[PDB]
RNA sequence: AGGCCAGCACCUUUGCUGGCUCCGGUGCGCUUGUGACGGCCCGUGAAAAUCCACAGGAAGGAAUAGUUUUCAUGCCAGGUCG
RNA sequence: UCUAGUGCAGAUCUUGGUGGUAGUAGCAAAUAUUCAAAUGAGAACUUUGAAGACUGAAGUGGGGAAAGGUUCCACGUCAACAGCAGUUGGACGUGGGUUAGUCGAUCCUAAGAGAUGGGGAAGCUCCGUUUCAAAGGCCUGAUUUUAUGCAGGCCACCAUCGAAAGGGAAUCCGGUUAAGAUUCCGGAACCUGGAUAUGGAUUCUUCACGGUAACGUAACUGAAUGUGGAGACGUCGGCGCGAGC
RNA sequence: GGCGAGAGACCGAUAGCGAACAAGUACAGUGAUGGAAAGAUGAAAAGAACUUUGAAAAGAGAGUGAAAAAGUACGUGAAAUU
RNA sequence: UUUGGGGCCGUUCCUUGUCUAUGUUCCUUGGAACAGGACGUCAUAGAGGGUGAGAAUCCCGUGUGGCGAGGAGUGCGGUUC
RNA sequence: UUGACCUCAAAUCAGGUAGGAGUACCCGCUGAACUUAAGCAUAUCAAUAAGCGGAGGAAAAGAAACCAACCGGGAUUGCCUU
RNA sequence: AAACUUUCAACAACGGAUCUCUUGGUUCUCGCAUCGAUGAAGAACGCAGCGAAAUGCGAUACGUAAUGUGAAUUGCAGAAUUCCGUGAAUCAUCGAAUCUUUGAACGCACAUUGCGCCCCUUGGUAUUCCAGGGGGCAUGCCUGUUUGAGCGUCAUUU
């Protein structure tokens, strides 16, 4: 909420850090076995649980 | 109404994060983590939480030094520095 | 079969006492030296109600024999008492009502 | 390119302060710079430099201490040695060679005297 | 206008700014910016100029 | 300041200049706060921090000079997290 | 020749996949939409304008707590989502954004939880929270080898946690942004803590005068200790008064 | 179990450790706990210049390659079903 | 009748570096020859892996011995006080 | 009076030490039931699982308050066997 | 007769079996014994010129130093004196260091990035107030030191 505390806003703000896309120069590198980002979170779907 | 508008009514975390595990396990009414036995002195482990174990035991983390321990038994545990040949 | 309300009363986490609005616990002045070998005065200062208790109290006010202190102690009031009152405590008090012979 | 550690034991204590405030200045106005641009790597060389240089600093700490507390007991607890806890809390070779004059008499009267059995 | 350090304080900042600058300086109000870091607003006095400063600095 | 209006200006940053901004009345009205009373109780309706005052009289001080900073004024700073 | 995890139609078998049903049921609560223009490849739904209607201040309004986490704002943008559509979007991509002495937390304690001392328990740990305990720190200084001892003196509660709705030190107007503001800008105030100088006041009757009195004042010594008040308080009724409407 | 080495009449991606891959991962649940799926282009990206239709995606040509009956919906490519 | 302690060089153990032979000759097919064929070499090395398809002989290695480096160390061989 | 002793204490006194983890094996405590008995209560599952305490590279044990009854043997652990 | 249904085949589809592979797993054997208050196992947050994760790492942050090899890393960009050399490198090895906030977690606490005490030093005209920096304050127990307490107790005083 907007009282939170800054352990949450913490994690919040690392959540919003991981919230994009992949690299497409990491898609062009050498043996790469990546095609897209898999931990990908929207507020919508799945919730932190924090 | 014991389901849906129930779920409704339900908004109070019971449990939150807790500082030696960070697994949102720290029930505040009591002052424990359901996992680890926070603020025990002892982890919580059990033998029947086998899983749990395999969960959170050593090695699934960074072993910061237990790694460079073997390297060093090795070695011999020795002292000093190199000599330039 | 079940444990039964009477056994679980013994437990008391909600039978327990509400112990809130109770003015203090309504002992006597203690036994010391001047009740057993004369006596002492003090004054009801005020009649209150206690909570849970239908009978009165009586805010009595003493002296300290030793020190500069003015203990105060919880009395229940008797048929007749009434503030401003001198109350005397002791052995060789008189007998009138209020008074702890 | 960058700095060189061998060089900076040469030089001495204040001089490698001096080095520092100017390393880190140099760092700042990189990091304005990497603002104004794309892509940085000179940044990266100036970190490695300035880690190298508080090294540096450092182990000649460490050693003057060393040479501070040499040839007496009770020298303090991160110039001494880490081995392990158990070695640690273990006996030493003198403590564990110690033995009953009573036991050095038996040994020295009657040792395992070397033998052999063909005639 | 600066990002600053999870650890720091206005005392820090302040006396930090008086160093690396040569300015003096009013007020500070500072917020954690929900990338993580934090942020400095950083106000001097009427006497010097905070577009100098940082056209001096080299960014503007 | 803000608000209501009028006028004269311009690719334009755009404004610039003027006036008015007043005096009242009522009420079982609505909401809310409050004051003094009344009624109810085998129900009489938290605590602590904190602050103040008073009793008391340890102590300390004036004269070619002292005493006071609960009067006024003046100076500095006021963090951390949201 | 040897050796087996050795041959499936089934086990309401397991896993995965695929069908007919079937372009079917159905997409029907919440009074309701229409005309034109613009954009765009493309408009029943996007935007604007015009009209008609609704919620009708116990509202589909404006602000918040819990929770949520960046959905906020902008630019680009429509492969998937928005059970039709889509040029739009709480979607996709890239960025930006939350400024406090005065608002809260922090402090206080409530119900209560919980170390210590001690006692039980094979033991994880349990009881208990002032207890059968040697449970401490507060002030003046005194010296001027000198920092802080010694001189004294004082007191004995005797952890800590526990409320973003209880108690509580103190901030208002106007303006401002794409999105923030009792926070930022301008202006005008207050409080706490700590320093300190002048003025003022008072005094040779050494620590103020007036008032019958209620009591008044620009101030106008006062330690230890102790007493008292505020903090500190239900509910309903009608009456009065005030503010805003 | 830990660290380091070697081997097999073992399993060969629905098998074998739950995990051959960013697996104790995503994900669920208040929580204890639960707990997946998912390997292969080609020797080499040479990953399709250029033209044309289309709003574009894509198509048809072209071309690479031994092979596009290898086009990141990629080795082969069964059946159900179409 | 019999005795102790230190040094040194070796040796032992551990760790570990480096050196240690032999065809890429001809023909056919194929995108590529590691395939087929002919001719040869080494072998105390034909174990395994790699490289454009089954590679002893192209590469790393293997086998054989060698030459070192740093540690542990009294296990003992010689020497010295 | 001054100085010892005994016992009990305090110091951010000098130095150290234990705590927790992991736990395959090891020493101990503690302690079931499903189950089998064609039922079931003793019994069995089992002096097991779970729980708790404590170690090492091995642990534990161990130089007989032993076995034996022989023409006597001779710490301990372990394998074959009994 | 078409259409439709069904059947068979060819080609195309859905789908991912079969075949062939394999930095994995499993089982057997051999060898060694090495966590932690000198702060572990684990957790949180953070660090790259351009990364979300994995792996690595800790404000000296995909790493520093030291040693050895001996000129690469590579998706892009950049860098070159770094190439007949105290020297490339996501190299190998690793004996010196750094080691955020936590955690047995140890100043008191904790759903607070909360609240203190001491020492040294700097600034603000300051032993006291404020802020900054550096260093510190857990408990139980052991041995020892110092200061103690108690008619528990001894002697010796005049």
């Amino acid at each position: 909420a907007a009282q939170k505390s800054f352990r949450i806003k913490q994690k919040m703000a690392k959540a919003k850090k991981q919230n994009r896309p992949l690299p497409q120069w990491i898609r062009l590198r050498t043996n790469n076995t990546i095609r897209y980002n898999a931990k990908r979170r929207n507020w919508r779907r799945t919730k932190m649980n924090i | 109404g014991k389901g849906t508008p129930s779920f409704g009514k339900r908004h109070n975390k019971s449990h939150t994060l807790c500082n030696r595990c960070g697994r949102r396990s720290f029930h505040v009414q009591k002052k424990t983590c359901s996992s680890c036995g926070y603020p025990a002195a002892k982890t919580r482990s059990y033998n029947w939480g086998a899983k749990a174990k395999r969960r959170h035991t050593t090695g699934t983390g960074r072993m910061r030094y237990l790694k460079h321990v073997s390297r060093r038994f090795k070695n011999g545990f020795q002292t000093g520095s190199a000599s330039k040949a | 079969g079940r444990v039964i309300r009477n056994q679980r009363k013994g437990a008391g986490s909600i039978f327990t006492s509400h112990t809130r609005l109770r003015q203090g616990a309504a002992k006597l002045r203690t036994l010391d030296y001047a009740e057993r070998h004369g006596y002492i005065r003090g004054i009801v200062k005020q009649i209150v109600h206690d909570s849970g208790r239908g009978a009165p109290l009586a805010k009595v006010v003493f002296r300290d024999p030793y020190k500069y202190r003015l203990r105060e102690e919880i009395f229940i009031a008797n048929e007749g008492v009434h503030t401003g009152q001198f109350i005397y405590a002791g052995k060789k008090a008189s007998l009138n009502v209020g008074n702890v012979l | 390119a960058g700095v060189k550690a061998y060089e900076l034991r040469t030089k001495s204590k204040e001089q490698l302060a001096s080095q520092l405030v100017d390393l880190k200045k140099e760092l700042a106005e990189l990091k304005v710079q990497k603002l104004s641009r794309p892509s940085l790597p000179k940044i990266k060389t100036v970190r490695k430099s300035i880690a190298c240089v508080l090294t540096v600093i450092n182990e000649q700490q460490r050693e003057a201490v060393r040479q501070l507390y040499k040839g007496k007991k009770y020298q303090p607890k991160d110039l001494r040695a880490k081995k392990t806890r158990a070695l640690r809390r273990a006996l030493t070779k003198f403590e564990a060679s110690q033995v009953t004059e009573k036991q050095r008499k038996k040994q020295i009267a009657f040792p395992q005297r070397k033998y052999a059995i063909k005639a | 206008v600066f990002q600053v350090s999870m650890k720091a304080n206005k005392y820090q900042i302040k006396k930090a700014v008086k160093e690396l600058y040569e300015v003096d300086v009013l007020k500070v109000n500072t917020l954690v910016r929900p990338n993580g870091t934090k942020k400095a607003y950083v106000r001097l006095t009427a006497d010097y100029d905070a577009l100098d400063i940082a056209n001096r600095i080299g960014y503007i």
